Parts: structure tokens; sequence; C-alpha cells
RNA sequence: CCCGCAGAAGAAGCACCGGCUAACUCCGUGCCAGCAGCCGCGGUAAUACGGAGGGUGCAAGCGUUAAUCGGAAUUACUGGGCGUAAAGCGCACGCAGGCGGUUUGUUAAGUCAGAUGUGAAAUCCCCGGGCUCAACCUGGGAACUGCAUCUGAUACUGGCAAG
RNA sequence: UAGCUAGUAGGUGGGGUAACGGCUCACCUAGGCGACGAUCCCUAGCUGGUCUGAGAGGAUGACCAGCCACACUGGAACUGA
């Protein structure tokens, strides 16, 4: 039912004539814990300002996911500029052995039972595209046979 | 990188040499304190830090640094000396163990007494 | 000669025997040829506590193997109560 | 049937005696791939039949000098 | 110089499925040609059809389903700088046992699941997803 | 290997009651149960992953009155043992024979029942067990001996557990003052406010 | 191991509390004294030094040091790279080596399948059993991914013969 | 560290061993090993296992068990299955 959260805030800076001006960024991620995760980053002068504007990004342009059972489909290897990803389906009772964002990223997604590893970059930002990149793209048997022009049965 | 290359010439693993070599893989070792001095920090710090070079049983000169407030040292006094670097002086690798043979445990510490040779207070 | 002897093995005060065919040489641990049983002295009621493979014990003695005091009364043990 | 190799004739000019390569297609313990590896053998041979480059099937047996514990059995693909 | 037929072969089918190219030829052969028959009979091409007597050309009619490409990915396993046969117990899932692994053994060509059920392994040409 | 500190003290800090004191009397009555323990208290400090997982865990361990390596122990046979990993180390922490003789009755806190049982008043199927650690199994009777059967604090005990919610997963019978432990609870007969989810992620980190 | 006796009696410390990392205040000092795994802290309002109060974590132990693997995809077989970050020989020729278009036959070396033999016991793991529990001991299995031999299959790779 | 080796490599015949064998000796042949690393240098007892790691690996070889070598240092044989 829409489930929530920040995963990282950041202060960042500019440069003017006067000094430095800092605003906040912040990076959060929403979902609906039956396939649908959308991620969004916002930035404003202030911090609930900036998450505000996050989860407003986040709650538009959402994903729908192909999960099996409260788990992955098979594994699958997603990429996002430095931020390389591998996520995997286990056995139920296996909990979420996922990283941080990516932990965040897949828990408010729905799925239940996973292993991930986050390689390359470990860039929050990035690591959040990569493994939505991913789970998007992973597809079910469904989709599988319907491609193949064949039954699920035949394919198993 | 091909798999041709790497029969030919193996992958090397990267030999990861000690930072506290004189210890020579042991956890203390017992020294005379050659020389005992104070000396200047890195650029972010200003003190006269207290060390010791001395020479070990096994034959190396280290230079060691001597913690807590005041201590009982001079030349040809017998200490042991563990791992760790004072990141702020340049080439000190080892500290004095305090509360070991001729050096003499902190005076009136409470705190951390373990860390400095200091018995439990009454 | 190959004998069959208890070899002692547990813990401290709790005894536990392996029954082997053994190189008398071997040391009573050491290597032996083959493990034909086991022997539980402090071993409570309704536990087995001795079990001989009784087949290959006849083997070896016909190959003409010498047998410990304590394993050839072990040996009449079984047979009384089978 | 007993046990044999096969392999090329390394060389044959100690008397009585040939060198017999036994280049077998091994797989790399780590790698993967499959590398040509090679096992020189000197093998005795009665009337010096055997030339070089021939192909020839040997046995084992029981040493018969400092480094010969092999003979030959059968020679094949024997040309020039 | 040309050193990898089946794998050029992939690479064709690849790049075609990229550029949306209809039907994607090559020279023909006869590995080549069961591999096709392969991936027909598992429904990643539509067709494929041989074409000549002295230098006979393959063409695969290239197979998309709602714009984009059925065949997702396709990768060489075996090659010849490092080939790679596998054991009945060995034997690889692709994408989870979604998509097939094309595996030669020594009942012919067949993908990795029929491999399996006949009880035998051997070169994992590719995998197919 | 015991905690012998303030037990309000640990209840203020988890935030529950821990059920350390017989509950004749109400925790507010008893302290500040809302503020947590020290001169800070009256501040809520905005938690970190690692801090709510340590507090969950910690308030398990304090709730039993286990310290680390044992619990840890407990988490590692959990894992191991098939099925759910926190489920696991709920039955296994629930099984615990001071933890039983508390669920029956024979003393108000476990910390009194684990005094009992360390003081040999309790036998498992007729044999006087000792170690509070003791995994009780199904269908084991568990009983005062008739020495302790006088106690005045073990019947006062009784009285509170009646007061108390009975457990499904045991039988007592007051009079003679014997339970017949007839089986392992189940994480839907276990209190709902434990999220061993945390302690399982805490444990795998 | 059991029974009895007396009486809370004889029995709690160690580290840490700026971030990473669970836990904050006051006083003292004033770039000094000192701290520090990293980043850093202290120059007169120091949650970072030292004491105290309060708290956090372990507990008959707790810290520090040394050492190994992990994290470290940071030697990348699984599993990296080389325009500008470290990395394309200045350019070629060419022996060894690595790789080899397409068809048929043959062989069966690689490859694959089945069997047989072995892979000591202990150890690891699974279901049990015995010490009041645990550690510990222990019964039976599974495993020991290997190696060898024999008998097959012949798609692919290798050899041989013709194209 | 790129060349090393004259009992060196092989043969015939004697001797020797409980036993095959340059083990040894006489003669004959001129071989043999080596870039799939000979030779030379440094380090090291080996294994079941142990620690770690998801695995592949990495490190390691106290305790327990199998094998080996040594017994103040350097040689030698005798007795004996
Ligand atoms: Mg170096
Ligand atoms: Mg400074
Ligand atoms: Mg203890
Ligand atoms: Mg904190
Ligand atoms: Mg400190
Ligand atoms: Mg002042
Ligand atoms: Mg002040
Ligand atoms: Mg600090
Ligand atoms: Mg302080
Ligand atoms: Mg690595
Ligand atoms: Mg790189
Ligand atoms: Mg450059
Ligand atoms: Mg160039
Ligand atoms: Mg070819
Ligand atoms: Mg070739
Ligand atoms: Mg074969
Ligand atoms: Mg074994
Ligand atoms: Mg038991
Ligand atoms: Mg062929
Ligand atoms: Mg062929
Ligand atoms: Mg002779
Ligand atoms: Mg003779
Ligand atoms: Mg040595
Ligand atoms: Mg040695
Ligand atoms: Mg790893
Ligand atoms: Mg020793
Ligand atoms: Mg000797
Ligand atoms: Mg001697
Ligand atoms: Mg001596
Ligand atoms: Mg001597
Ligand atoms: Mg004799
Ligand atoms: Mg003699």
């Amino acid at each position: 039912e829409l489930q929530e959260k920040l995963i990282a805030v950041n202060r960042v800076s500019k440069t003017v004539k006067g000094g430095r001006i800092f605003s906040f960024t912040a990076l959060t991620v929403v979902g609906d814990g039956n396939g649908r995760v959308g991620f969004g980053y916002g930035k404003a002068r202030e911090v609930p300002a900036a998450i505000q504007k996050a989860m407003e990004k986040a709650r538009r342009n959402m994903i729908n996911v192909a999960l099996n059972n409260g788990t992955l489909q098979h594994p699958v290897k997603g990429v996002h500029t430095g931020s390389r990803v591998f996520m995997q389906p286990a056995s139920e009772g296996t909990g979420i052995i996922a990283g941080g964002a990516m932990r965040a990223v897949l828990e408010v997604a729905g799925v239940h039972n996973v292993l991930a590893k986050a390689y390359g970059s470990t860039n929050p930002i990035n690591v959040v595209r990569a493994t939505i990149d991913g789970l998007e793209n992973m597809n079910s048997p469904a989709m599988v046979a319907a491609k193949r022009g064949k039954s699920v049965e035949e394919i198993l | 990188a091909t798999v041709n290359q790497l029969v030919r010439k193996p992958r090397a693993r990267k030999v990861a040499k000690s930072n506290v070599p004189a210890l020579e893989a042991c956890p203390q070792k017992r020294g005379v304190c050659t020389r005992v001095y104070t000396t200047t920090p890195k650029k972010p710090n200003s003190a006269l830090r207290k060390v010791c070079r001395v020479r070990l049983t096994n034959g190396f000169e280290v230079t060691s640094y001597i913690g807590g407030e005041g201590h009982n040292l001079q030349e040809h006094s017998v200490i042991l000396i563990r791992g760790g670097r004072v990141k702020d002086l340049p080439g000190v690798r080892y500290h004095t163990v305090r509360g070991a043979l001729d050096c003499s445990g902190v005076k009136d510490r409470k705190q951390a007494r373990s860390k400095y040779g200091v018995k439990r207070p009454k | 000669m190959v004998t069959i002897r208890l070899a002692r093995h547990g813990a401290k005060k709790r005894p536990f025997y392996q029954v082997v065919v053994a190189d008398s040489r071997n040391a009573r641990n050491g290597r032996f040829i083959e493990r034909v049983g086991f022997f539980n002295p402090i071993a409570s009621e309704k536990e087995e506590g001795t079990r001989l493979d009784l087949d290959r014990i006849a083997h070896w003695v016909g190959q003409g193997a010498t047998i410990s005091d304590r394993v050839a009364a072990l040996i009449k043990e079984v047979n009384k109560a089978a | 049937k007993i046990r044999t190799l096969q392999g090329r004739v390394v060389s044959d000019k100690m008397e009585k005696s040939i060198v017999v390569a036994i280049e077998r297609f091994v797989k790399h313990p780590i790698y993967g791939k499959f590398i040509k590896r090679t096992t020189k053998l000197h093998v005795h041979d009665e009337n010096n039949e055997c030339g070089i480059g021939d192909v020839v099937e040997i046995r084992e047996c029981r040493p018969l000098s400092k480094t010969k514990s092999w003979t030959l059995v059968r020679v094949v693909e024997k040309a020039v | 110089s040309m050193q990898d037929p089946i794998a050029d072969m992939l690479t064709r089918i690849r790049n075609g499925q990229a550029a949306n190219k209809a039907a994607v030829t090559m020279p023909s052969s006869k590995l080549k040609v069961a591999i096709a028959n392969v991936l027909k009979e598992e429904g990643f091409i539509e067709d494929f059809k041989v074409e000549g007597d002295t230098k006979p050309e393959l063409e695969l009619t290239l197979k998309y389903f709602q714009g984009k490409a059925v065949v997702e990915s396709i990768q060489r396993v075996s090659r010849p700088g490092l080939r790679i046969y596998k054991r009945k117990d060995e034997l690889p899932k692709v994408m989870a046992g979604l998509g097939i692994a094309v595996v030669s053994t020594s009942k012919g060509v067949m993908t990795d699941r029929a491999a399996r059920q006949a009880g035998l392994g051997g070169e994992i040409i590719c995998y197919v997803a | 290997a015991r905690y012998l500190g303030p037990k309000l003290k640990l209840s203020r800090r988890e935030g529950t009651d821990l059920f350390l004191k017989s509950g004749v009397r109400a925790i507010d009555t008893k302290c500040k149960i809302e503020q947590a323990p020290g001169q800070h208290g009256a501040r809520k400090p905005r938690l970190s992953d690692y801090g709510v997982q340590l507090r969950e865990k910690q308030k398990v361990r304090r709730i039993y009155g286990v310290l680390e390596r044992q619990f840890r122990n407990y988490y590692k046979e959990a894992a191991r043992l098939k099925g759910n990993t926190g489920e696991n180390l709920l039955a296994l922490l629930e099984g615990r024979l001071d933890n039983v003789v508390y669920r029956m009755g024979f003393g108000a806190t476990r910390a009194e029942a684990r005094q009992l049982v360390s003081h040999k008043a309790i036998m498992v199927n007729g044999r006087v067990v000792n170690i509070a650690s003791y995994q009780v199994s199904p269908n084991d009777v568990v009983s005062i001996r008739e020495k302790a059967k006088k106690q005045s604090r073990v019947k006062a005990a009784l009285e509170l557990a009646e007061q108390r919610e009975k457990p499904t997963w045991l039988e007592v019978d007051a009079g003679k003052m014997e339970g017949t432990f007839k089986r392992k609870p189940e994480r839907s007969d276990l209190s709902a406010d434990i999220n061993e989810h945390l302690i399982v992620e805490l444990y795998s980190k």
C-alpha cells in the first residue's frame, strides 16, 4: 500500500560570488509490495522539502516487476553506469541478503527472498537505478511462453 | 587476460609487506632504550611527543612512542614494544607498553587503566 | 602377528573401545587393518554397548589372527546373550 | 588385453633403445583450457626395429636400466 | 581470419535482432544447420532455409513479437580458444530454465533439457535467453 | 554469567515491559517506563538500522536472561536447523527450562524460576535437572519436588500465573504442581511484539 | 552422585560513549598536556584530551598487539581492464606455440555414458544414542567433487584418407 | 639461474643383491637431460585435515591418525627375519 523509504540524503554545494550555496538531495524509493517499485531523486534547500519532492517523483514513474511467489524470477544482472549489480532468487526463509540501497529497493518492491551483491561503484543513486533496471527487465515464464510461441508447460 | 596468456604466465598474488616488521610476527618484543627524546608532530598538530629509539632483542633499531602523561624512562631502560603507529610522528611504527618491565604504569589514571598498566584503585 | 584387540577412545573416565584387527607391533590407537566392532563399558541399560561383527572375526581367526583376552571375553558374552 | 601406451619415437640413437613421447591432451586445472602435455619415456626395443618419427605401442615392465622400464609391443605407422 | 563460424552465426543473429532485420544469411554448414534446427524447434527463430549447391547459404528468418526481439541474449560458450564440456549433472540452466542451452551430445545437437532427459553431456555451444 | 543489575532500568531502556517484576504492581507505578534510563532519558535520538536491530536483540536477550555467547550459539543452532531461523531461535529460547518453569508458573519472574532451577527444586521426568539452559522436549513432565512444594513463593507464583495469560503449549496441574510440556510453541503462538527478523539480520551481517 | 547443616552468607570486572559504531553531560586544561583503527581532535564555552556523574557493549572475563582468510570484482578461471584515469611493443617479418573455411569416410585421442576397483580411520554434514544440559563422547548414513581399468556413444574438437 | 652430464645414456659380458637395475667392473656404441624450465640459487618435512570463503579460491600442516627423515657432529659396518 505504497511503502516508501528514503535511502540516502546528501548535501551538495554550489559556489557563487558570495560564497557557497548548500542544498540537499534525497533519494527515496516507494513501492506497493506486489511488484511495483519506483525511485525518486528530489533536491531542495532543506531536507524535508527535498524528501517531499523525491517522494512525489518516486510515486510517479513507477514500474511493474514480474515476481514469482515473493522472489525473483531468475538470476538477473543489471548495470547503470558504475553500478553493476547481481541478484539471485533464493529459497523461502532466506530473507533479503542485499546491501543498503539495494535492500531498500528490493523490500519496497516486495521481494521477500533474494541474494544480492552490488559490484562496481556502490553510489546509492546509481545502484538503485541499476537494481530497478534489472528488476524491470526480468521476465516471467508466461512472458517467455508468449515470446517463443509455446505453452508455459512446454517450457517449464 | 587471454586464457593462453594466463596459462603461460599466471596471476601474481599481491605480496603485502608488513607495517610492523621489527616485531617479526611477534605480538610484543623486548628492547633497551638507546635514546629518549621529544619530537614535533606533522602539519595539522603541535606537541612535544615522547619517543625512544630502542634496540630490540632481535637486532632491529626502531623508534617507539611512549603513551600516557609522563614516564620514568631513560637510557638503558628495558621495555616491551607493541604494534601501532603515531600517524603523526613520521616513521614511528611501535608503541611502548605502559605497565611492563622498566616502564611504569601511568600515575593517577582512573580510566583505560588496562591500556596504561594502572592497577585498580580502592 | 595380526591380532584383534581393543583400541581406547572416548573421554577421560568414559572409555569407549573400538574392536580393531591390527598388526600387533602397531600402537594401540594407531594403524589397523580392519575395525570389526565396538565395546562401551559404561553403557547404560536400554543401550546396546557391545557389537562384534562375528563373521569378520571368524574370518580373521581363520587367517591366523590372535585375539586379545578382553576381546575373547566379549565374544563369549555376545554368544551367551544371543 | 594388457595395459599399453602409444607414442611417437622422439629418438632411436642409443642401441636397443628408443625415446617415445607420449603426449596427453589434459585440461588445465584452473583456466580450463586443454593443454598438450608430453611424457618422454626410454623404451627398450630389441633388434633396433624402430625408426625416428615412428608411432609405437609400449608396455611397462621390470626395469632394464637406470632409465628404461618400458618395452615395445608393436610398431604402427612406421612410414618415412 | 574467420576462426569461429558458430560464433559468427550467433553474432549475426544478435545484430539482426538489434537492427530489426527480417532475415540473416550466412555460409551454411551442417553444424550451423543443426543449431538452427534446434533454435526453430524451441521457437527463437521463425525459420531456416538452406539454398545453393556449390557454396550453400543458410537464410534464417528472425522472430519478433511485440516490436522487440525474441532472442533477448545469445552468447557463445564453448569457443576455439577455450572449449567447454559438461557432464549430465553439470549441465547449465539458462535464465533459470526459461532460456535454452544448445548442447552437442553423442546423439546429435540438442537443447540442455533434451540432453538431460537423454542422460548425457557434451560440448556446451551457447546459451540463448 | 547473569545480569545482577536493575531490571526496570533494562525495561525502560527497551521501552516495553520485559516482565522483570512479578506484575503485582504496575510498571508505571514502579518507574517512569516511558522515559529511558539516565541523565539523557528525556530524548529520543533517531535510531540507525544497526541500532534498531541491536535494540530488538537486546530486548529478547533481556526478556529471557541470556548472555551474548549463549544467545549467539542459540542463533547458530537455529540457523542450522531446518525452517525459519528467527522462528527456530524463538522456539529454542522458549524451550529453555527456566522459561518453561516460568510459563507453568513455578516462579513469579524468570529470575525466580532460574533461582529455583539452580537450587534444585524442579524435576524433569522425575529426575532433578539443575541447568537453566536445559532444553525441555515435547511430552516432558516438569514438577516441583516436595521440599520446594512447601514454598510460599511457589504458591504465590502459581496465583500470579493464574492471573497471567496461560500458554497453549503447556498443561499444568496446580495441586500436583506438575506440568507437561506437550510441544514446542509455534511463531503464531508466541508474542507478536518480538521482531525475530531483526535479530536474524543482525547475526547475518 | 546422593543426604544433612548453617547463613545472603564467600564470589564483578573490562572496554567504550565525534562519525563509521550501540551509548552525553559538567568540570579541569588551553595546538599545552595529551588522544587516534581511518577521518580527525586540542590555540580559554573540548559530547574526541584528563577526572567525575550518567549511559552502551561484553562478562569471569574484557581490551590491546601479532597473525590468516573475508570484505577486496584490489591478480578478476568463476570474475577486471588498456583513447584521456596505471596499461597497445615505434613499425614490420617470422621459428616454436595458440587458433583453423567446407564435404564424406575412418579412428576414437579429447569429450560423454555405464559398470568395477579404490578414495584408511578420525574430521565436516544428516538422523539417532550417552554423560543432569552443553561442550565432549558415540551408532549408522551421506560425502571424500579424485584416480585407474573395462565396455559403449561419435555430435563437436583432434588424428588419418580423399574431396 | 640456459645450457647440464663421462658411470654420464644405452649395449655385451663378468661380479654383486633377498630381489630388478651402472648397483659395480671391463670393453663397445655416443649417447642422455633441457624453454612442457634441465642445471644452479633460496625456502620447506608430506598427507588426511585445519582456518576462512556462497563457491571457485586463499592461507596453513600445533593437537589426533597415515607416510618419511633424524638421534651430539662426520663416516662405517656387525649382529639379526
Ligand atoms: Mg613488496
Ligand atoms: Mg591539529
Ligand atoms: Mg562462560
Ligand atoms: Mg550513534
Ligand atoms: Mg580514549
Ligand atoms: Mg579555563
Ligand atoms: Mg570547559
Ligand atoms: Mg572520539
Ligand atoms: Mg573523553
Ligand atoms: Mg579475491
Ligand atoms: Mg579496474
Ligand atoms: Mg595514460
Ligand atoms: Mg601504435
Ligand atoms: Mg574445422
Ligand atoms: Mg593443428
Ligand atoms: Mg575415449
Ligand atoms: Mg574418512
Ligand atoms: Mg541426548
Ligand atoms: Mg570425429
Ligand atoms: Mg574430424
Ligand atoms: Mg649385468
Ligand atoms: Mg650375471
Ligand atoms: Mg627445515
Ligand atoms: Mg623438516
Ligand atoms: Mg568472494
Ligand atoms: Mg611439535
Ligand atoms: Mg633410518
Ligand atoms: Mg642413530
Ligand atoms: Mg642436544
Ligand atoms: Mg654416527
Ligand atoms: Mg632376531
Ligand atoms: Mg646378517
